[PDB]
RNA sequence: CUGGGGCGGUCGCCUCCUAAAAGGUAACGGAGGCGCUCAAAGGUUCCCUAGAAUGGUUGGAAAUCAUUCAUAGAGUGUAA
């Protein structure tokens, strides 16, 4: 009776892997990125002191609405630009997380990248 | 039907393995490709390098580092699959038994003791081939898998 | 196993010495070098 | 006429620490010479081709644990 | 083709189909097919659409079906059990008809030897 | 006659002889046991000797087990030739015994019987003995 | 060179034990290797992870396997 495996646990292996030459310090902070089934978080968090400084997800006020299940990841990204826009919104690091670099990430990465984030 | 708490805690059939056994083409240069065809003939798929020629898990003859055909087959394919096992598959058998355990290829111990390719009648085959299917199941017991191998099909 | 000479076409000098196996790879090997004095990733081709 | 062969062996590399735990070192300063991952490199600390640890910046050494069964050695630039 | 449902010899003898088939042991297979033009050259599926028709109307016609044959010849064993022979008590055990046990061995029923 | 079917050095350092023994002080298989005092090597010839000397005034009366296997085999140079040319080849093994190891076991057979058997298996071995019983306090 | 010489055997480099928890340390002390190979066995990005015993080739009791244990038991061009 072949059993099924967890996918945020496969998933967190692998980010744990990457996050062993990577890591966010005040000038360039990681932006850690979390897609779930129904929406994705994203928030500028600083490894040197341990504490965030930022947050945009696709279950917000501000960006609740039906999309085409993909459009909400670049509002969520030109979400937390304009915020990261504030203060701090220079070189940073992009982090993304265990899952592959082609999808809705890819538009969220996109989304900071048009927006003005050199990244 | 038999006390399942839930509509989810009923068994369900995992996946469908099955292809040729050793078909050694070190001697057989064509006989590989025959063989791939003739499992492509009763499902159409690649056929890749796996040992999928068995009734279960392994427990029979011993060699091991061959090189032989696995084909996989889990979709609406495996149902297709199992109704022409009611159907061309139980033209030469007739006779349904009961076991869950092993057979050919905790398992690891044997790749012998298999069908001769029934229905791969010689109406276009060159030979018979070992084809044991390997039953995959979310079976969490072999006497509850008996009940189902009786059940929805024969004994 | 035997030595090889990447030969230039502008630089006329043989500032790049490898090996290879003949009974391996008996055609001439060509890969893309950096002569200093022409200053650009040139094509070299062994003598 | 008994024989003999067993009269050769190779030189001995001076392998082991270099620099003391608390001891100040300039970058470029080798602090560990092994044959493996015996000891990990911590902050301000590379490893070189032969496994060698090198420091990269002027402080003091510091040999401390890492995980549970794992040591590894760091520099800080506070003098 | 559908003469016995999947043809066992193919590109072959058109009377050898009939001789992998049991009933028949090449001695009325060509005592069956008596139909216009019934002749065979060495192509049992090759060279012919319409023939096998009147073979399937010729073997159903006749007193012997196929499985009717070898019913009554495997009901008859335990009729033939009212202690007379037929191998009453030689199948099961080894010994049979013609007394070769002391001759040699027991080739027409032997487990292991 | 007792050896080990294989060894992966045929060539050991000489077991030391100092301190007491490691373990197996206490009788755990028969009733009464032969305890050493000294400390001395033991050869697999003088074993099988004091075994046989033993058996045989006991006239297959009982059970008897051997505490001691030898581990460690030692060489020896043969016709004393002059020294430095290497080692030389095995000559026998040998097992290291220390004061408060057992030796022998004996059970199923009278008491005063095994004072007396243990008694005529201690005088073909080079080392002080003891005569012990179960103990249980 | 050499527990007199001769005869034999050795003579350079690599790993372990002797070596006495830093490093170093002898004997004609105890064990093994090297006198290369590789155009991918290189570089970078990405993704993966043995032995037991039951549908039995009268069976080598390990066909190229189903999924339990794997818990790493493997694997590493080469000796440790």
């Amino acid at each position: 009776m072949i059993s099924k495996i967890d996918k945020n646990k496969v998933r967190l292996k692998r980010h744990a892997r990457v996050r062993t030459n990577l890591s966010g310090t005040a000038e360039k902070p990681r932006l850690n990125v979390y897609r779930s089934n129904k929406h994705i978080y994203a928030q500028i968090i600083d490894d040197n002191k341990g504490v965030t400084l930022a947050q945009a997800s696709s279950k917000d006020s501000d960006i609740a609405t039906t999309a085409t299940k993909v459009e909400l990841a670049t509002k969520v990204g030109e979400a937390i630009a304009k915020k990261a826009a504030d203060k701090g919104i220079k070189e940073i690091v992009f982090d993304r997380g265990g899952y592959l670099y082609h999808g809705r990430v890819k538009a969220l990465a996109e989304a900071a990248r048009e927006s003005g984030l050199e990244f | 039907k038999f006390n399942y708490s839930s509509v989810m805690e009923v068994p369900k059939i995992d996946k469908i393995v099955v292809n040729m056994g050793v078909g050694d083409a070190v001697q057989n240069s064509k006989v590989l490709d025959n063989a791939v065809e003739e499992l492509e003939l009763i499902t159409g798929q690649k056929p890749l390098v796996t040992k999928a020629k068995k009734s279960i898990a392994t427990f029979r003859l011993r060699e091991g580092m061959p090189i032989g055909a696995k084909v996989t087959l889990r979709g609406e394919r495996m149902y297709e699959f199992l109704d022409k096992l009611i159907s061309v598959s139980l033209p030469r058998v007739r006779d349904f038994q009961g076991v869950s355990k092993k057979a050919f290829d905790n398992y690891t111990l044997g790749v012998k003791e298999q069908l001769i390719f029934p229905e791969i009648d010689y109406d276009k085959v060159s030979k018979v081939r070992g084809m044991d299917i390997v039953i995959v199941t979310t079976a969490n017991t072999d006497e509850e898998a008996r009940e189902l191998l009786a059940n929805f099909g024969m004994p | 196993r035997v030595n090889v000479t990447l030969a230039c076409t502008e630089c006329g000098d043989r500032n790049y010495i490898t090996t290879k196996n003949k009974r391996n790879n008996p055609e001439r090997i060509e890969m893309k070098k950096y002569c200093p004095r022409l200053n650009k990733y040139t094509l070299h081709r062994e003598t | 006429v008994s024989s003999t062969k067993n009269g050769r062996d190779s030189e001995s590399k001076r392998l082991g620490a270099k620099r003391a735990d608390g001891q100040f070192v300039t970058g470029g300063s080798i602090l560990y010479r092994q044959r493996g991952t015996k000891i990990y490199p911590g902050e301000n600390v590379g490893r070189g081709g032969d496994d060698t640890l090198f420091a990269k910046i002027d402080g003091v050494v510091k040999f401390e644990r890492k995980g549970r069964d794992k040591k590894q050695v760091s520099v800080y630039a506070v003098a | 083709a559908r003469i016995a449902g999947v043809d066992i010899p193919r590109e072959k003898r058109v009377v050898i189909s009939l001789t992998y088939i049991y009933g028949i042991g090449t001695s009325t297979a060509q005592k069956i097919l008596e139909e216009a033009n019934v002749s065979a050259d060495t192509r049992v599926k090759d060279l012919t659409d319409d023939e096998l028709g009147r073979i399937r109307e010729v073997v159903d016609g006749y007193k012997v079906e196929g499985d009717l044959r070898r019913e009554t010849n495997l009901n008859i064993k335990r009729l033939m059990e009212i202690s007379s022979y037929r191998g009453i008590r030689h199948r099961r055990g080894l010994p049979v008809r013609g007394q070769k046990t002391k001759n040699n061995a027991r080739t027409r029923k032997g487990p292991v030897k | 006659m007792l050896l080990p079917k294989r060894v992966k050095y045929r060539r050991q350092h000489r077991p030391k002889t100092t301190g007491r023994s490691k373990g197996g002080n206490y009788v755990t298989f028969g009733e009464f046991g032969l305890q050493a005092t000294t400390t001395s090597w033991i050869t697999s010839r003088q074993i099988e000797s004091a075994r046989i000397a033993m058996t045989r005034y006991m006239k297959r009366g009982g059970k008897v087990w051997i505490k001691i296997f030898p581990h460690t085999p030692y060489t020896k140079k043969p016709l004393e030739v002059r020294m430095g040319a290497g080692k030389g080849a095995v000559e026998g093994w040998i097992a290291v015994v220390k004061p408060g190891r057992i030796l022998f076991e004996v059970a199923g057979v009278s008491e005063e019987v095994a004072r007396e058997a243990l008694r005529l298996a201690s005088h073909k071995l080079p080392v002080k003995t003891k005569f012990v019983k179960r103990e249980e306090l």
